[PDB]
């Protein structure tokens, strides 16, 4: 999508939806775009300890650099201190690495997905530019604004005159993973092949593949 | 007629100075009063004008270096020479097409020789002179100054002349400012005059 | 910083040979007393060694590190003159002071200078070519709170707040002579602080107010080094007074 | 080994001061003397060369007094060897400050900057401090006519008449005795300069070959630094005969 | 002054209000973008220009304010934060950076505000506005204004200025974040929604 | 010089063994870890009644939530604190969490032995440090007191005292204190050993006490609040 | 195609992984521009005795990747334990160096196929010059990506258990399309098989196309 | 040999009055105490044999090693102080790797032998480093220049060798290599011949049992330095026991 | 004297006296046992404390969640090598992405610790590391000395009279590979007591346990989280 200077094609669109107990981060599985699709497997998602899992998406080259870098940080906080790297500690940490990718320019958006010690389940967007914030609905990857809208209606439910929230259930999120990617396939066939759904309850990672026909 | 607008006229027993207060972001003056007149001493005054931001960075680096001369000798440095000295440093920076060029106005009193005033362009030219102004404001006053006064003219007439000049900027110039600071210098020191 | 032996080797005393040797090197920069007033914090130095073929500026133990922090030096000994080794601590101290003005533009703090200096001396130990220091400074200056400060530092790396401290010719001895002279009136009255500094210097030096040069520094105004001639006028009255407290 | 020696260069000694700094002053004592005297409209330097030989060709007419700048002058008191390095550092500093400043270089400013290098070596680097005390004469507007004295100890001094090199204690008093504060004019001062050099030398008899005399006199719009040719100094050597009478009387 | 990322000083507090989105991309950058982040309690630095520029500057700032405070054991002034912020930022500046950040603290004469930019501005102010275009925000803010100005006027002014911005300039989302910054301890005041306050005031 | 590589045939440095003797002449510091805080006590060393306790401290801030009280040679403590302060503030931007009391103690401990007569750099030395530091602060694992010593070892302690007699000041502390107890009893326990080991006896300008609770910032105590802790010795 | 900044090119590298073996087919025809400079060239390198490399994309950029590869095996031998690399570490370490090399104006879409079994770990890796590196069933990049990879992948998706024989007839067929479509070669290939115990590769032998595209 | 512990070795830049530093003489003495490591050049390769010390039955190949591959075609057999031998292997590994990047061919040993011998002499020169305390052999099979065997002493002399041994008895082993003609041999026969000499030469006063570990860079390892193949190892092992008897 | 503090004076055996002192430094330090299996690696180290009102200092240090180290000797010297081992392993993980072999890492450490032994006027370090790691081949316990010399062992014990611990280890050498994570610790405990007097056995709060693998992430057991691994020991096998 993004200009050649670290790319010639990468695609991959990710959606992630916050309930208030689980966060499922769904991404298409396949490594695509050049002019055709290169490969059918690749691990975008990595759990650094058991309590933080990052999934980085867009170019598979950026994803391989940034994820290993996210593993490195967990080792740095354990050695330096003695602790397990929580959600906040990782989210903040990603920004230091992200500083590098501002004169370089990227549209690879890495998303740390976990449970935070604030009483809820968390999905964090740091932008690939910099900045970090927490959110109730989010679209991240090669377009950071094409997945985003479906979640805006379904999760947030701020459609009165005013803004009042009302997160959805776990069962509603699973169906949201399966459906979104098929919808996005119509629009941009850069979400294709197989849908990989990762579920993070912030104390475990589980995976589900499903083929797309 | 160069960049931003400043004017100072020494009569060699008085110095008349006014400078704009306006570090403008977009189309509003985020504050009304803004410092463009800096005091290195109570008997040296530097009025820097050009870029809002560039004026400040240039002044502070030289200012710790100025202090260093004061620290060692524990008497006054040669102030005329120090305002030239920064200029020589800006001649080395001038070969580079980067803009760091400052239109400066030195008012200083030196001990032994007397008062010195030096003019600095954005093309960088040191002159002791009867009155000089920087940017558009040089343009505004230089032509009346031969005719309407002398280089020994009275403080009253100077001030009336200055008031009118600042009103001509609001009236004629595309750069008006409704806050200008006026300061009057006798033969040795700064007095803060009424804002207009 | 290049040598081929260690600069110091440790002892089971728990003293550093080079810091103690340095303390004598700083009493080369003769006796300095400083007292803290309500609004004028004043320090004065011993010997200007006047022969009216010299300049007064060049021998100074009073050094301007900034235009709102100043210091006078010594510590303990009785050893020979030389401004120079002390002068070198000043040259480091003046950068240290100036770098802080870049960082915080308000009148820079006394505390910063003293702390930087203690650590600076330990650091020189570590480098084999670098000569350590061990000095005391009478740091005078003002905060951004406008309140008077007089701080003093020691070769032991430790800095304390004080209302009056003197250093030179026995650090504890000039300090104790001031402890007697101190009363509660002294520090608020502007006039009274000046007389304290002159009685302490007048002890070790003959015919002061030519060998007493003192500077007052102010909340609003920078360093003013007074002419010696106006100081002599004080010395004559004050020496009358000095015998009285004894 | 290297760990079983002493020389106490960077290491402080029992004295509280380094051996190397104190020793440098002894070397300066038995080497040719340099004095600077104040006049009302100039300043001058007079020096005894390090050559005690009876035959000089004058290849370099600066063998003691080197004119750095058109605004400044120096003398060497000590070993000519450490002077050679120092002379080259001085031609650069003196001209650099001037490029910026556009005002005749202040005598004080120069010495404090230089003294900092002299002390840098003794404290660190494991090098000894230069065996040369340099006598600077110059003029700036805000002190007036000046003479400043430089040491290997990093000590500076503001003077009006001083002498360093051989038999210095005698020499400074002798300059004070003949010449008070602000007394003597430039021409009469040049005579005085030779008179003290005749008396104080490492080896007697004062000749044109043994002396070099330099003038700072402010000419019409420029401050002119000249080292006088042998011919001019000779007219001063007869003047110095006249001067001996004059001091006494 | 600019956007709606705004602060001005009163007699007692610095009243700081900001919008969600005003950054890059045609949609929302983040749906719940906050620019009154609390990495420390002392005084916000506003969100000037690019998101990367102030934020990058801020990890440095959050670390730097503390270092001064901890070592002297006497707090940093609005001036110590202006000078400190200006020296670190000039050097970093040259990657196409520029911000409009805010050194604040209560000093000797009430609240002091010094306006610092990434190109090294140091100007003294009592109002700052960061982002792009305050011209819709400014008029209603002005009527009852002065350099030191009471809390009652400050409530009336602050409520209309934010509200009016919403009506006139529309592109935000979510809620209008209001925080008040004393010279040592900021607190997040209220989170009233941007659409809710706009009709009301 | 005379050997600074000096090993005994047992297998430790002579120089390190020499380093303790310096601590013994210096100042006295008590750190006690409580469930309800960390209290830090330190000798101010009065010697005039003109030295102001509010203006000057020797309980100093590593972070706004972490304190360190120093003992032994004063110059030596300052060098360790300045490197540790920056490490701590840099940590705060990056992680966005307070630094563990253990995390800061490990960094300083590297500096203690690295000496050698020649090939020295800033990371190395010409003689080992003779200061022991009590780093006390409250973190997310709770209130912790970690102790760093001249041998450059870090140990968790719920009570440590180091001063005029290091082992002596720790033996008084072993008799009084109990592991889990209230803040007032921990603050009392710190003062009590302090006056007995020292030549100097307990006053309110003689010693400096500042207390860090969890859920609080580092507070350096006011003139009055310093005097309140003196009533119970 | 798909190849910014190339001069001497290796056109196409087949890589398909089967159970314990890989077959890679690469042409001997090595065009220096349009002209086939070398009619036979072995584009098979020996990383190690237990590893093998086969590469496609610009051949000059391949010799660069070769010098970097070469040293990594040296490092492992270098210890004295005398270990043979793992396919993932050598390929992966270089993927990072391809992230750095983008910024300067030389471009790389360099593509290598690593199959090894060494130490006790079985890798199939592909490493790129843009640094898309992954484990795979079958991969090829650059010019391989534009034309053979999708037919190879289409068969690979419902039958993920293709064998080296079914792939052999397919390799021969696809290269027939390369002689005709690509302007960097006219046929002739080297068949290289990497195993996890020895590196095997019979020398480049001619092959020739079959005509039937002038009937209609 | 000259050396006294007082004088002319109290800095590593002090030249001795005899023309050869005391420190280099000390470095050779350590090689003389250690076990025998042999490497004989063949017509079709080089065969190494170094005895690997076993002090416990807990030890694997990693413990008490003396075969390094400087390159991956060039081998290094060391004898003497192991601590300096392994450090010089690490710098050497780097030096070989940089050469391969630039040059791009199986390195000729003749160039290595000059550069390494000069590096070993450099450490005698300099104060911040002291001489290397081992003598080592560098051995390779290449097609660029064939079989090559060089030995470098801790002095920093490089000489060329047909077959050298370094140990507790350097002279007896070299006469024994002289008797046999490697001219008649191919690389296969040489493996037998290295194996016996190691057992006889070495005198137990510090061992307790050793394991012979040998390495090929020859015909059945194709110009890269691999550990001995199994067939070759067994042929070699029997003859060594038979030679004792 | 001063010819034994010179790093440029050697014995007629060709041993520098400063390297010899540096090995002994380990030996005065507390005993640590490091064992491997074919799924795990266990580090058992003996603790110390200053007081009864204190918890014991972990002698197991945290590097990564796949490699871990245990120290015996000087902590401050330890910390410089520790900063070096953390820097190299993390490097390996970013660039190569291989869960680094133990065998490559120790050899580079061997190079560094060798540098002060060659330097004039600089002392060797004198801490002993038993580095436990897990790579894809399986676990290895390598022991690196204050000299270059490093060992690849199934089990090793270093410290006071460490030769005696090796004997227990040698009798159960084969068993280690079959045994479980839990047992590997118990066999470690039984070795660790041989070093110390037979007048004394271990206790719960002087044992620190560090477990390594990639079937588990790195754990440090302190003074009271030690107990589950501890149960099952034999009092002084002779």
């Amino acid at each position: 999508r993004f200009s050649p200077y670290a790319f010639n094609g990468g695609t991959v669109l990710a959606i992630a939806g916050e309930d208030f107990s689980i966060v499922a981060s769904d991404t298409r599985l396949s490594e695509g775009f050049s002019i055709h699709t290169r490969d059918s497997p690749k691990c975008y998602k990595l759990t650094d300890k058991t309590v933080i899992g990052c999934s980085g998406f867009h170019g598979d080259c950026l994803t391989l650099t940034k994820i290993i870098e996210a593993r490195l940080k967990m080792y740095k906080h354990s050695n330096n201190k003695a602790m397990t790297t929580g959600a906040i500690a990782a989210m903040l940490s990603t920004i230091l690495y992200s500083r590098r990718f501002f004169p370089y320019y990227v549209y690879n958006i890495i998303e740390g997905l976990d449970e935070e010690g604030k009483g809820a389940v968390y999905s964090f967007d740091p932008v690939g530019s910099y900045q970090r914030d927490s959110f109730k609905a989010g679209g991240s990857a090669s377009a950071m604004l094409q997945p985003l809208l479906d979640n805006q209606v379904g999760f947030k439910n701020m459609q009165n005159v005013e803004h009042v929230p009302l997160t959805l259930d776990r069962a509603m999120r699973l169906v949201k993973d399966v459906f979104i990617s098929a919808a996005e396939r119509d629009v941009y066939t850069g979400d294709a092949l197989r849908i990989c759904i990762v579920t993070k309850e912030g104390i475990r990672e589980e995976t589900v593949p499903l083929r797309k026909d | 007629m160069e960049y931003l607008i400043g004017i100072q006229g020494p009569d060699y027993v008085l110095v008349a100075s006014d400078r704009v207060a306006a570090s403008n972001i977009v189309q509003m003056k985020d504050d009304h009063d803004k410092m463009f007149k800096m005091s290195e001493k109570i008997l040296l005054l530097c009025v820097g004008e050009a870029g809002d931001t560039v004026q400040f960075a240039e002044y502070i680096q030289k200012n710790v270096q100025l202090y260093k001369m004061r620290n060692g000798y524990e008497l006054s440095p040669t102030a005329a020479a120090n305002f030239t000295r920064r200029n020589l440093a800006d001649c080395l920076r001038s070969r580079t097409p980067y803009h760091v060029n400052l239109l400066l106005a030195g008012y200083d009193e030196h001990e032994g020789p007397a008062l010195y005033y030096m003019d600095y362009l954005a093309a960088l030219a040191k002159a002791p002179f009867a009155a000089h102004g920087y940017g558009a404001f040089l343009t505004l006053s230089i032509l009346d100054r031969y005719y309407t006064p002398t280089i020994s003219r009275e403080r009253a007439v100077e001030l009336l002349r200055k008031c009118l000049e600042e009103l001509q900027k609001r009236f004629i110039l595309n750069l008006p400012t409704f806050s200008v600071r006026v300061i009057d210098k006798d033969g040795i020191h700064n007095l803060e005059n009424i804002t207009f | 910083m290049s040598y081929d032996r260690a600069i110091t080797v440790f002892s089971p005393d728990g003293h550093l040979f080079q810091v103690e040797y340095a303390q004598e090197a700083v009493k080369k920069g003769s006796t300095a007393v400083g007292v803290r007033g309500r609004d004028i914090v004043v320090l004065g130095v011993e010997k200007k060694s006047v022969a009216k073929l010299q300049d007064e500026r060049t021998v100074r133990k009073i050094c301007a590190l900034d235009d709102n922090v100043c210091m006078a030096f010594a510590v303990v000994a009785s050893v020979s003159g030389l401004t120079a080794d002390a002068r070198i601590v000043i040259n480091r101290a003046r950068v240290e002071c100036q770098s802080h003005r870049l960082t915080v533009g308000d009148p820079v703090t006394v505390e910063y200078i003293t702390r930087y200096i203690a650590s600076l001396k330990q650091r020189y130990t570590q480098s084999n070519g670098r000569r350590p220091f061990g000095i005391s400074a009478l740091i005078v200056g003002f905060d951004f709170d406008g309140t008077p400060r007089l701080y003093q530092t020691d070769p032991s790396g430790t800095y304390h707040a004080w209302k009056a401290n003197a250093i030179g010719r026995g650090a504890k001895s000039v300090r104790e002579f001031l402890e007697k002279n101190y009363t509660d009136d002294a520090i608020e009255t502007d006039d009274l602080t000046i007389k304290l500094v002159i009685k302490a210097l007048l002890e070790v030096v003959q015919s002061g107010g030519k060998n007493i040069e003192l500077a007052v520094m102010r909340r609003d105004q920078p360093l003013k080094i007074l002419s010696p001639e106006e100081i002599e006028k004080y010395v004559a009255e004050i020496e009358k007074e000095k015998e009285e407290n004894e | 080994m290297s760990r079983r020696y002493d020389s106490r260069t960077t290491i402080f000694s029992p004295e509280g001061r380094l051996y190397q700094v104190e020793y440098a002053m002894e070397a300066i004592g038995h080497a040719g003397t340099c004095l600077g005297i104040l006049a009302n409209d100039g300043v001058l330097l007079a020096a005894e060369r390090r050559n005690i030989h009876k035959l000089l060709d004058e290849v370099f007419f600066s063998e003691k007094i080197y004119k750095l700048n058109e605004d400044m002058a120096c003398s060497v008191a000590g070993i000519t060897s450490d002077a050679n390095v120092l002379t080259n550092e001085l031609r650069l500093i003196a001209q650099r400050y001037l490029l910026q400043y556009q005002e005749p270089i202040p005598c004080e400013q120069l010495v404090t900057a230089l003294c900092d290098i002299k002390q840098a070596y003794t404290q660190f680097g494991g090098k000894r401090p230069f065996g040369v005390s340099l006598l600077y004469i110059g003029w700036d507007k805000h002190y007036g006519f000046q003479l400043y004295q430089s040491d290997p100890s990093g000590n500076y001094g503001g003077w009006k008449a001083t002498c360093i090199g051989n038999n210095s204690a005698a020499a400074v008093s002798m300059l004070k005795q003949d010449y008070k504060e602000g007394e003597m004019t430039l021409k009469s001062a040049l005579a005085l300069a030779v008179k003290v050099l005749n008396k104080t030398m490492d080896v007697s008899k004062l000749s044109a070959e043994k002396v070099e005399i330099a003038t700072l006199t402010r000419e019409n719009g420029k401050t002119v630094i000249r080292v006088l040719k042998q011919k001019e100094v000779e007219q001063l050597i007869k003047k110095h005969e006249e001067e001996e009478a004059k001091a006494e009387r | 002054t600019t956007t709606l990322a705004f602060k001005f000083q009163h007699g007692v507090i610095v009243a700081a209000d900001s919008r969600a989105t005003a950054g890059p991309y045609i949609a929302s950058q983040t749906v719940k973008k906050v620019i009154e982040i609390n990495p420390y309690l002392l005084g916000t630095m506003a969100g000037g220009a690019a998101d990367c520029s102030f934020w990058e500057r801020l990890l440095a700032r959050q670390c730097r304010i503390y270092e001064l405070r901890n070592k002297e054991r006497i707090s940093v002034a609005a001036a110590s934060k202006l000078l400190a912020n200006m020296v670190y930022q000039y050097k970093g500046m040259g990657l196409s950076m520029g911000t409009m950040i805010c050194g604040w603290d209560k000093r000797g004469p009430g609240l002091y505000y010094v306006d610092s930019e990434g190109n090294r501005i140091s100007g003294t102010a009592f109002s700052v506005g960061s982002g792009s275009v305050y011209a819709f925000g400014v008029m209603d803010r002005g009527y009852s204004y002065d350099l030191q100005v009471e809390e009652a006027y400050d409530l009336a002014r602050r409520a209309i200025y934010q509200a009016t911005y919403r009506d006139a300039y529309s592109g935000g989302a979510v809620n209008l974040y209001h925080v008040r910054e004393d010279g040592w301890i900021r607190v997040s005041s209220d989170n009233v929604a941007d659409l809710h306050d706009k009709y009301t005031s | 010089d005379r050997g600074v590589n000096t090993f005994s045939p047992e297998g430790r440095l002579f120089q390190v063994e020499y380093a303790i003797e310096g601590h013994k002449l210096g100042s006295t510091a008590i750190g006690i870890q409580t469930s309800e805080g960390v209290c830090l006590a330190v000798e101010k060393r009065i010697t005039s009644p003109l030295m102001e306790p509010s203006s000057i401290e020797k309980i100093v801030e590593i972070d706004a939530h972490i304190g360190c009280a120093m003992s032994g040679l004063i110059a030596d403590a300052k060098t360790l604190i300045d490197k540790a302060r920056v490490e701590t503030q840099n940590h705060w931007f990056t992680y966005n969490e307070t630094m563990t009391v253990e995390s800061v103690t490990q960094a300083v401990s590297n500096l203690a032995l690295q000496f050698g007569e020649e090939d020295a750099d800033p990371g190395a030395m010409s003689r080992p440090f003779g200061v022991a530091l009590l780093f006390g602060g409250v973190d997310e694992k709770g209130p912790q007191l970690f102790h760093m010593d001249p041998s450059g070892t870090f140990v968790q302690c719920d009570a440590r005292a180091i001063g005029s007699a290091s082992e002596g000041a720790q033996s008084s502390l072993q008799e009084v204190y109990h592991k889990s107890t209230t803040l007032k009893e921990a603050i009392k326990s710190s003062l009590i050993i302090l006056k007995q080991v020292m030549e100097e006896k307990l006053n309110a300008t003689n010693i400096e006490l500042a207390t860090v609770q969890p859920g609080q910032n580092f507070h350096m105590f006011t003139k009055e609040e310093l005097e309140e802790v003196i009533k119970d010795i | 195609t798909q190849n910014p900044m190339v001069t001497g090119t290796s056109v196409l590298g087949v890589k398909f992984d089967c159970g314990v073996v890989i077959a890679a087919d690469m042409l001997g025809s090595y065009g220096s521009l349009a002209r086939f400079r070398n009619i036979s060239r072995i584009m098979r390198v020996n990383d190690s005795t237990m590893l093998g490399a086969s590469g496609d994309y610009a051949d000059f950029q391949y010799l660069k990747q070769v010098l970097g590869q070469m040293v990594i095996d040296e490092e492992l031998f270098g210890d004295g334990h005398s270990y043979s690399p793992r396919a993932i570490h050598s390929w992966l370490t270089r993927a990072m160096y391809s992230r750095r090399s983008k910024m300067n104006p030389l471009w790389n879409t360099k593509v290598i196929g690593g199959y090894a079994g060494g130490e006790s770990f079985l890798g199939y890796v592909d490493m790129l010059g843009v640094a898309y590196e992954a484990p795979s069933l079958a991969t090829g990049y650059g010019a391989y990506l534009a034309q053979p990879l999708l037919r190879e992948v289409l068969e690979k998706q419902p039958v993920l258990s293709q064998t080296e024989a079914r792939e052999l007839v397919e390799r021969c067929m696809r290269v027939l399309y390369y002689r005709d479509a690509r302007s960097y070669n006219r046929f002739q290939v080297a068949t290289v098989t990497e195993k996890g115990v020895e590196i095997e590769g019979p020398l480049s032998a001619q092959t020739n196309w079959d005509i039937a595209h002038m009937i209609s | 040999m000259s050396s006294i512990g007082t004088g002319y070795d109290l800095s590593a830049s002090t030249f001795s009055p005899d023309g050869r530093v005391f420190q280099v003489e000390y470095a050779m003495k350590a090689v003389e105490n250690s076990s025998t490591a042999i490497g004989i050049r063949c017509k079709d390769g080089v065969v190494f044999g170094v005895e690997k010390l076993v002090l416990s039955k807990l030890y694997e190949e990693g413990s008490n090693k003396r075969l390094f591959n400087v390159d991956r075609h060039v081998g290094m057999a060391v004898a003497g102080l192991l601590a300096d031998a392994r450090s010089l292997a690490d710098i050497a590994r780097e030096e070989a790797s940089n050469f391969r990047s630039n040059f791009g061919y199986n390195i000729p040993l003749k160039h290595l032998a000059d550069r390494v011998a000069m590096y070993v002499h450099a450490y005698t020169l300099y104060s911040a480093v002291r001489p290397f305390g081992c003598s080592f052999m560098l051995g390779s099979y290449s097609v660029n220049d064939g079989a090559q065997l060089y030995m470098i002493d801790p002095s920093g002399v490089s000489y060329g060798y047909w077959g050298c041994a370094i140990g507790k008895a350097r002279q007896a082993a070299k006469t024994e290599i002289e008797k046999l003609q490697m001219k008649e041999m191919t690389c296969r026969d040489v493996v037998k011949e290295v194996a016996k000499i190691i057992y006889i030469v070495h005198d137990e006063v510090k061992d307790k049992a050793f394991e012979l570990e040998l390495s090929w860079v020859g015909e059945l390892t194709k110009g890269r330095h691999e550990i001995v193949p199994k067939d070759v190892r067994e042929e070699a092992e029997k003859y060594a026991k038979e030679s004792l008897k | 004297n001063q010819y034994d503090n010179d790093v440029t004076v050697w014995s007629p055996q060709g041993r520098i006296h400063q390297i010899e002192y540096a090995m002994e430094a380990v030996k005065q330090g507390s005993a640590t046992v490091g064992l491997k299996s074919k799924t795990h690696a266990v580090l058992v180290a003996l603790k110390r404390a200053q007081s009864e009102l204190a918890a014991h200092q972990k002698k197991i240090l945290h590097v990564d969640n796949h490699i871990g180290i245990s120290i015996a000797g000087l902590t401050a010297d330890a910390r410089l090598l520790c900063n070096f081992m953390r820097q190299e392993c993390l490097d390996s993980r970013f660039v190569f992405d291989r869960p680094l072999p133990v065998s490559r890492l120790v050899s580079l450490i061997g190079s560094k610790t060798q540098i002060p032994t060659q330097r004039y006027g600089r002392r060797p370090y004198g801490v002993g590391l038993l580095i436990a790691g897990y790579d894809d081949m399986g676990p290895h316990v390598f022991q690196t000395c204050p000299s270059a010399n490093y060992f690849d062992c199934r089990a090793m014990s270093i410290g006071a009279r460490s030769q005696s611990a090796r004997t227990y280890l040698e009798r159960h050498m084969s068993e280690f590979m079959q045994c479980n994570l839990d047992e590997l610790v118990k066999h470690g405990l039984r070795a660790l007591r041989e070093t110390l007097p037979a007048e004394q056995d271990l206790t719960t709060k002087n044992v620190s346990i560090g477990i390594v693998g990639k079937d588990l992430e790195f754990t440090i057991y302190d003074d009271d989280d030690v107990s589950p691994f501890l149960d099952g020991l034999e009092e002084r096998p002779q």
